[PDB]
């Protein structure tokens, strides 16, 4: 439960995936 | 999944393949919420004019897989369901509202780097990423492209969330509070989207203030490959968390 959507081969290891950056850029409202 | 690209490894840990006991064959994406507990699409359960209608004797579950095809064997976990959960105001009849089911492992799963829980939305969630241009990430082994092909391994994709109104004017089928729709417009260089055989698997967003994703759609109709259609509609799961906790505590 206090676990969910934390990735043990990124989120775990402060590593980033190829495209979660496209994503994060995507929030550009306010 | 089209003009997606190849998953890293663990890229989506919470990825499921539902698959045919007889004949061995992929039938759909789907996720894992918990140790026990998977999400798929009611129509990859029960959608008879396709000939659908399985029950959990006729299914297994595939989680921590890269490879469409290969046994992975010590990465990946194959698993009997004990039992499957349908939306009760679920009615392939009629349209595909409601399209979620609830699958419940014969066991718990044990996590690794290759298999560990999605989050759940809650209403924050909804209302501070659930937004028009936001994009979420889908995952699958759908087809790459029309038939009239396969992916080697799991395919991920981005893609911007529609304007409610935009996606209501895009179609004459009824898009009802229980959806949202998501896909790329016309003058766009990217044309991403879900197939059928994508159906079932997870619309994912990563949240800006703690880093989780949270699982906020369920492919339920693409539209790429053969449909050729529009915009992709999205079961909207927050819309039915509700039932969603209410089988799991009662079940669980």
């Amino acid at each position: 439960e206090a676990d969910c959507g934390l990735r043990p081969l990124f989120e775990k290891k402060s590593l980033k995936d190829t495209t979660e950056k496209e994503l994060l850029d995507s929030y550009i409202d306010g | 999944i089209v003009e997606g690209w190849d998953a890293e490894k663990g890229i989506a840990p919470w990825q499921v393949m539902l698959f045919r006991k007889s004949p061995q064959e992929l039938l759909c994406g789907a996720s894992l919420i918990s140790d026990r507990w998977v999400l798929t699409a009611a129509h990859c359960i029960l959608y008879p004019p396709w000939d659908k209608n399985f029950t959990e004797n006729d299914l297994l579950v595939r989680i921590g897989k890269h490879s469409r095809t290969r046994y992975e064997r010590n990465v990946e976990k194959i698993s009997m369901l004990e039992k499957i959960y349908v939306h009760p105001r679920y009615n392939w009849r009629e349209n595909l509202d409601r399209d979620i089911a609830l699958l419940k492992l014969k066991k718990p799963v044990p996590f690794s780097d290759y298999i560990h829980p999605v989050c759940l939305p809650d209403k924050q969630t909804v209302t501070s990423l659930l937004r028009a241009g936001y994009k979420g990430r889908v995952t699958g082994w759908g087809n790459l492209r029309e038939t009239w092909i396969q992916p080697s391994v799991l395919q991920v994709v981005n893609l911007p969330i529609v304007e409610r109104p935009v996606c209501k004017a895009s179609t004459r089928i009824r898009i009802t509070d229980n959806m949202f729709c998501a896909g790329f417009k016309v003058n766009d260089t990217k044309r991403g989207d879900a197939c059928e055989g994508d159906s079932g698997g997870p619309f994912v967003m990563k949240s800006p203030f703690n880093n989780r994703w949270y699982q906020m759609g369920i492919v339920s109709a693409g539209a790429g490959c053969d449909r050729k259609g529009k915009y992709g509609f999205y079961t909207h799961v927050f819309r039915l968390k509700r039932w969603i906790q209410k089988v799991i505590d009662q079940f669980g």
